[PDB]
């Protein structure tokens, strides 16, 4: 906006003033809006990462399981290997 | 300062999707050892004989 | 005088308004009814 | 100032890991805002993956 040519400086001056003011506000409210999504944002961050710190503990368990069906299948393979080696 | 998004609607998205992702995890944590004890008595099972 | 320093102004700053402006623009619904009253005065001043 | 200064030291709830930063219009504002939605978006996908 171009200021109008008929307009008192004092008129300008007080819309001014009551413009900054309410400007004044919101970017007090605007900026603690943004800064309880920093805490939203960083707590759901650590949130993820203490889940990562268990997707860990989930590759540990697949080698247990992987360990286990190892065994099973040569003790298995091991029975077959013995009565084979009974009947003859 | 009339451009400023609100966003809560994404950030309880993620929260929700992390707490999906927490009831999987558990979940998979009892799936691993429900296969674990079982393939431990096959091992038992086999020892003896 | 109002409406179109503030077009200039948004379209100075670079600033894409996540909230979109609404389709179309309130000053163009005020543009087609600024229509509507210079086509009913000139039935009434047919009609006259 | 060096008293601005002192508040943000003094009102930083955990000086080990966080800096603090002035923001001073909408500008300032808006440069942290789409920081993060960059931030909602890259902690979604580490989510839904």
């Amino acid at each position: 906006i171009g200021i109008n040519e008929s307009k008192l400086l004092e008129q300008l001056l007080n819309e001014w003033v009551s413009e900054i003011e309410n400007q004044t506000k919101n970017f007090y409210d605007q900026a603690k809006t943004i800064f309880v999504w920093d805490q939203r944002i960083m707590d759901n961050s650590q949130k993820l990462g203490k889940l990562m710190d268990v997707v860990v503990k989930l590759n540990s368990q697949q080698n247990a399981l992987n360990q286990c069906i190892d065994v099973v299948r040569d003790q298995q393979a091991l029975l077959e290997r013995s009565l084979n080696a009974l009947d003859s | 300062m009339n451009s400023f998004s609100n966003y809560d609607t994404k950030i309880n998205e993620i929260s929700i999707g992390l707490d999906q992702v927490a009831s999987v995890m558990d979940n998979l944590f009892n799936n691993f050892d429900i296969h674990i004890q079982s393939f431990k008595y096959l091992e038992e099972s086999l020892a003896k004989p | 005088l109002n409406s179109v320093n503030e077009q200039v102004h948004l379209l100075s700053t670079q600033f894409h308004s996540p909230f979109s402006q609404a389709r179309p623009s309130k000053e163009m619904e005020i543009i087609v009814d600024s229509l509507v009253e210079k086509i009913d005065r000139i039935k009434q001043t047919i009609l006259c | 100032t060096v008293d601005q200064w002192a508040y943000a030291l003094s009102n930083n709830p955990d000086p080990s890991i966080l800096i603090p930063v002035a923001a001073k219009s909408f500008d300032d504002l808006i440069n942290r805002r789409m920081k993060q939605e960059e931030t909602i978006i890259a902690l979604d996908q580490n989510t839904q993956e």
